[PDB]
């Protein structure tokens, strides 16, 4: 698809038998979601924003179909307001910035 | 409004 | 031009007659762009992301310009640790994803 940004570039995003929505996020270098259905066990890692950092939780090796696509990578579960698709992910369905 | 993550 | 995101997509921009560069987020609704000052009144706002809310002041019709394509708009200056191009701007340069 080619998607203007008049509005949220939210897509529909699925893990595990869940569909999901998330922004695709081009500032953001990682995938986070608020939550993932019984993911197991995770890593501890820090992320920052423009207010300050947090704690988030790394799963790695997730089977995500982004917009149809098929990507195997990195999903982080932590307080993200909007659930983001991050370059980590992004460039594995081959997505750019246009203009 | 917000503005995502390094 | 078309930019890849194996790394951040960071570009040379030109407010107030100054050359900075910054990150073109579609994950941000809004322009947030570090310390600077600008013409005209500015009014108190706060804009939400990752780690929190901060306090940034609202620029109203700022001229930018984002490689070298005139951009007309919001812009909100705070403290932020990078530069950020959100959908705001975004739209008036016809930014688009693309996979
Ligand atoms: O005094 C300043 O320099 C700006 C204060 C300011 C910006 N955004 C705000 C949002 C809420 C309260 C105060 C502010």
């Amino acid at each position: 698809p080619q998607i203007t940004l008049w509005k949220r570039p939210l897509v529909t995003i699925k893990i595990g038998g869940q569909l999901k929505e998330a922004l695709l996020d081009t500032g953001a270098d990682d995938t986070v979601l608020e939550e993932m259905n019984l993911p197991g066990r995770w890593k501890p890692k820090m992320i920052g924003g423009i207010g300050g950092f947090i704690k988030v939780r790394q799963y790695d090796q997730i089977l995500i179909e982004i917009c149809g696509h098929k990507a195997i990578g990195t999903v982080l579960v932590g307080p993200t307001p909007v659930n983001i698709i991050g370059r980590n992910l992004l460039t594995q369905i081959g997505c750019t910035l246009n203009f | 409004x917000v503005v995502x993550a390094x």
